[PDB]
């Protein structure tokens, strides 16, 4: 939903490409 | 735990995927913990995993999903 800001022009769409996800890595605690 | 904290997610998992993909977003901006900027996050699918702020996959799956 968002709001505030000002200025800015293009953008938007989703995704991009090359790899993919799942698998495994990442941890933290 | 507020005692000794670390980074939130002290490394990045490289793993492009789709805002449908990602379910939760939360982006932790250096800390008192670690000075360094981390991205955490759940794939719905996929999982919750930590993520590169750098890279141009999470700039849009971030993007679009805020």
């Amino acid at each position: 939903m968002s709001n505030i800001t000002d200025p800015q022009m293009w953008d938007f769409d989703d995704l991009n490409f090359t790899g993919m996800p799942p698998a495994d890595e990442d941890y933290s605690p | 735990s507020a005692k000794e904290l670390r980074c939130q997610c002290i490394k990045t998992y490289s793993k492009p995927f789709h805002p449908k993909f990602i379910k939760e977003l939360r982006v932790i901006e250096s800390g008192p913990h670690c000075a360094n900027t981390e991205i955490i996050v759940k794939l719905s699918d996929g999982r919750e995993l930590c993520l590169d702020p750098k890279e141009n996959w999470v700039q849009r799956v971030v993007e679009k999903f805020l």
